[PDB]
């Protein structure tokens, strides 16, 4: 697990991309948090 | 289409099997309980696997086999095969006169021979019903006069309609080929092919 | 305390606990509540009792502050709001004079 | 773009094997007075002198990449030092420490075959800067296997001046805030909290709340 | 902290091989009336008796860890039982069932 | 894929950490959802 | 890394599931973004 | 339902196990502490595993084996196994006259032999309780005249009801075929089957 | 642009392939259904792969090989290959007098031989269409006097325009060197090159 | 419990070790600095590992060992062992009359023999303190009259109370077994077991 | 603190290294550019690694080895190593009369030999500075009468203070045992230890 924590924290941007892909598909985005 | 063999083309004497490997495949869910119990449940079809190795082949017989296999690929049919060691006769008679009551189900079959058949099958003989491609193995046999009872594995895929006939001899498996996407052959310097082998699977 | 019962219970409880630093637990199955405390007789522990895996992390930059204001509702203001605020000289000297204000209500 | 001196551009264009030294100037944490020490370190395989300042060698292990883009960001870095150096652990784990601001600078030096530092920045006629900023946090990781080698490491985390995007730093009309009041010995006084010393005089806003 | 009895603390401090049994008391789902059955299970390799209640053995496979912290949370668990035990499948898949509340203790 | 679903659901917290790292870097956080 | 970008983008839905598990555990959900 | 063997079928001597491997499986979770303590926790049952290998087989004895194995598969029963190395009759008498008190549990048994039995067990003997299929192994034994006691591994899987009787002789393991889901026999052109082996795990 | 060989260069006999391997590649996607059906879907072309190995080589014949291979690399052309095992002239006549009707497609060809040709093809012969580089293989053949028909594998890559002519003789594969991106020759102090081999994939 | 051996059961002549492998385990954090320095820090306990291989065993002696190991498993105790090559005597005398000052710490011990002991230990001899299970190795020895000084590895786990006594002979390691979860034995056709071996670890 | 050897202990000749392996480690980061340039960047120290292997060992010489290694472990010091292949005394004289100017840095040294030394170094000689444990290797040498210069690999780890003196003879590497965390010796029933080997990395 800990290795996966270290890896994921080292690769965080790609996860954010994938999440934005899903939410864009439904029609939403994290940027609402940026403004909020 | 019938696979060519020393029965169909006796002159192609090399074309028989150097070895075979009839494998049972029986998919199950298995679970191991902490109390040491092992549970098993039968789901999905049992299916026969067959591995075959040929001896070295001369080019002519190889070309005959190659053309057969390509014709199978082109048609998309089924490969039919008969195992010779089971082929050895024991029962003989007019199997058309045997009558099987309808509605039999589960691993026991009974039938009326009317006295027509001669000899009896041994355990480990093959058995087939004329209207369906599945092949079964005889786990045991019991006579009572002219009535016969047979315990077969696997269990019957279908309920008896009452129109079946048994077939004890010349049983053909119906199969499909797993190597076909990458099959290829090496011409040895002495002028022979080697390693020619097939991993067949039953298909229902 | 005044509770609007139209708020979902989880959130009402969370705000109520937050008001006094309490927290609740159901380890050992009974529901338990444990306020923060200075204890005279803590449980002693040494590194060699552990499996030996140890990690320390420190997050000064966001979390640390050296001055504060808080807001309340006060009957001496007719239940209008009041705004308490104060600084700490020693903390501002320990920090390199950088002023940083904590906001509370 | 910052324009580098073209001698460096040519040397880099020619030579296939290059030596590079990273030079860290670091403010000590936890000076309880305003006066602070500094320490100077390098990742290079031996100590190196620059401006006559001698930079120690061997403590550093690694330095992160450093990303910026057209959007505003904290531009954070990390770098790591061995967890076995007892002094550095003690440098973290003192209780009285604060480092809410401490400064850091990281020069990047091409070192030529004679061991001189190559001139690159035409302002200083010297080594470039890779990074500069403020400390924000740190950490220690100790892993002990049951068997075989374990590891120990110290991380420092650094960022630009926006490292707390929550900071509100306005002014608002309340005397105790403007003067910078604190409680001592049973009375209020002006103290250091005033944004400038002069403000302590200013009884302005004193009437505001009731007005 | 809940204070354990110190005999246990000593025994655990001494002995290097320990045996532990997890005992599950479970309300049956889908009692359509308010009166409900219970079932009792263990992961231990044989059945075990406690308060004279006999707990069956072998159905259980695993139990999750259980995390809590200073924040409020649902403190969720899961546990798993073999999918081959026909009764338990029927215990789920009846249509008339409800279990919106049923109690469990471990 | 399914193995990755099972793994990720078993390691969900580390993903949340990585997302918070990215969003904190830009200056945002999920806690706005907690209050919202 | 790039392989991990490609993989994660190909498996985005499972990540969204895991995030929703964590946030549901604390008592929050992305659907607030959907409405917002 | 014994696995056929030379004692049952001396004519088919090829069925004698070429070599056998008996494995204890004692699933346990363990760690090593930095102070050099070792700590371990036990859950789930111990179980006996057995591996068997056979030589080349002729068609008759092979057919007898298949006729057994397929009967097992069809019925879903259990495979009983004898293990010759433990075949010694060092204890005998009216075993069914012995009284075991109820409520014995955990790893120690005490018995009233009533002076009936003759001889003594030895460490490493097999031991079994009449009403349960488990096989245990003797770690140690003591006498106090007619009273006996034995400490036995693994721990008892049951509480004694008082109806149990000991069984010192003819212990058969009850097992099922974990290998069996992909079973099958190579046939070489010698006319002899090859490559058979069995992996068995007790089951209760 | 033939790969040089003993027929082209009998003096350089070392260039005779030590052994050759012909592989069919038939990319297919397949699954096995729990009811024991097999289902498969075809997309993408079949293609012939060939592997060649050479013995130790002397410097002259090696230089002739390199002088060929580098010419191929510089030009970006194709490598033509002959395959001796199929070199039999069992069909001959005025091939360019045959008429193939337009619009034949799929795997069956019919021809008007106009009584011109003599001899017959055999299963396993190679076959090619004059206007296209593909090599097909005969699965089967029939006559009805001057009319012929042949069923051919793989399926035809083109619709007949009516300008095509059959080609029974001198078929050369057109190929390029998938191994070629890391090619190179060991030189041993015997003064002889070693370790050469070629992997070829047809290309159209 | 004491492991059985040719000292305890001299008639079981096969029961001695065919080979041993006394391994030091010394967990450290190591780090490699760019200046080429290597740093090492001692944390957690040093612990002795012991691998043992037995020769081939006859069934009787095997059964004795098997019962011993199972009795260990049942009790959850410790395995005690004495290495024979160290067992060879050098020092002799009434060790009870030796007196060790309290408060000694670090890798040097001093003691007053009062002149009672005879001979001196060699470097590489074993050493033990009577009140604690740890075993130490003598790196060097110095006499001064009847006072002795010893440098031992590892460093002492405990400060001397002043009530210890030294033990130079009959030193027993206290250990725990790492194979126990999957131990299993193959009966060779000749009637012997082979490969019987143990990976022991000290435990403190 | 020399690793014992035949020169120190000619009686214990087994301690002579069977074979030795000297490795340069030059950690570097490198890439290949599509225009076919190669570019590389250097950071971190070069260091010498050494591997040693020993034959079978008798108990006496083994005990001498263990008595050394455990002394090293207890003290935490360094292991000094000689390397016989470089043992040639081609340069001699009053080395401590030589003057090295301060402020030399980087890879070239110049010296005033004051006419004192006799003989000359050769490429591949070892070279060392009196006040620092590093071992360098001579790439090249020149004379201008009493003035010498040498270009040396790796680059110098220090700036010259002017107190340094060269050392051409008796250079010992200073090292520590990276293998040492799992060290241990097999003992075979021959009464001889086996399988010893050492991996060493210089340290400063």
């Amino acid at each position: 697990a800990a290795s996966f924590r270290e890896f994921a924290s080292s690769n965080s941007g790609a996860l954010r991309d994938a999440v934005e892909l899903a939410l864009n598909e439904n029609g939403a985005s994290l940027k609402t948090l940026g403004n909020s | 289409m019938r696979l060519p063999d020393p029965y169909t083309n006796p002159e192609l004497s090399g074309l028989g099997f150097e070895s075979v490997n009839l494998i049972d495949n029986d998919p199950v869910i298995r679970d191991e309980l902490p109390n040491g119990k092992v549970n098993e449940v039968k789901v999905s079809a049992q299916y026969w696997g067959i591995n075959i190795s040929y001896p070295e082949l001369f080019p002519d017989e190889y070309s005959v086999l190659d053309a057969f296999i390509l014709e199978y690929k082109r048609t998309g049919g089924y490969i039919d095969v008969i195992l010779p060691q089971y082929e050895a006769f024991r029962v003989r008679g007019n199997t058309n006169l045997v009558n099987i009551p309808a509605g039999q189900k589960g691993s026991n079959i009974t039938m009326d021979t009317q006295g027509v058949l001669t000899g009896i099958p041994k355990p480990g003989d093959l058995f087939k019903l004329s209207n369906h491609p599945k092949v079964y193995k005889i786990t045991s046999f019991n006579r009572s006069g002219n009535s016969w009872s047979i315990n077969v594995y696997p269990d019957l895929f279908i309920t008896t309609t009452g129109a079946e006939k048994p077939v004890f001899n010349g049983i053909l498996f119906r199969t499909k080929l797993m190597n076909g996407d990458a099959f290829g052959s090496t011409l040895n310097n002495n002028g022979t092919y080697s390693g020619i082998s097939l991993n067949l699977r039953e298909s229902l | 305390t005044i509770l609007d019962t139209s708020e979902s219970v989880f959130k009402n409880v969370q705000g109520l606990l937050e008001s006094y630093g309490g927290a609740i637990n159901n380890l050992s199955g009974q529901y338990r509540v444990t306020v923060e405390k200075y204890s005279n007789t803590p449980l002693e522990i040494n590194f060699l009792d552990t499996y030996g895996d140890l990690e320390l992390s420190d997050t000064t930059g966001r979390n640390k502050f050296n001055s504060v204001q808080a807001s309340i509702v006060d009957p001496a203001l007719s239940w209008k709001t009041n705004s308490i605020t104060f600084y700490n000289s020693n903390y501002k000297e320990q920090d390199k004079n950088l002023d940083k204000k904590l906001q509370l209500s | 773009m910052k324009q580098i001196l073209d001698s460096a551009r040519n040397y880099l264009k020619n030579n296939s094997r290059i030596k590079t030294a990273s030079l860290i100037s670091l403010e000590l944490p936890g000076s309880t007075g305003t006066s602070t020490a500094f320490i100077y370190l390098t990742d290079y395989f031996r100590d190196v002198i620059y401006n006559g300042i001698l930079y120690q060698a061997g403590k550093v292990k690694s330095i992160s990449p450093h990303k910026q883009n057209r959007d505003l960001s904290i531009g954070s870095l990390s770098f790591t030092i061995t967890g076995t150096a007892q002094d550095e652990v003690l440098k973290l784990v003192q209780n009285g420490v604060s480092f809410l601001d401490r400064t850091v600078s990281i020069h990047q030096a091409i070192i030529t075959e004679d061991g001189s530092i190559l001139p690159v920045d035409p302002d200083t006629n010297g080594p470039l800067l890779y990074f500069r900023g403020r400390i924000t946090g740190g950490g220690i990781k100790d892993n002990i296997s049951t068997s075989g080698v374990g590891t120990s490491t110290i991380t420092w985390n650094c960022s630009n001046q926006f490292y707390d995007f929550d900071r509100v730093n306005g002014r608002y009309t309340d005397d105790a805030s403007h003067r910078g009041l604190e409680v001592v010995a049973g009375q209020l006084l002006p103290s250091n909290g005033a944004k400038r010393l002069e403000y302590q005089e200013d009884y302005g806003f004193f009437h505001a709340n009731k007005s």
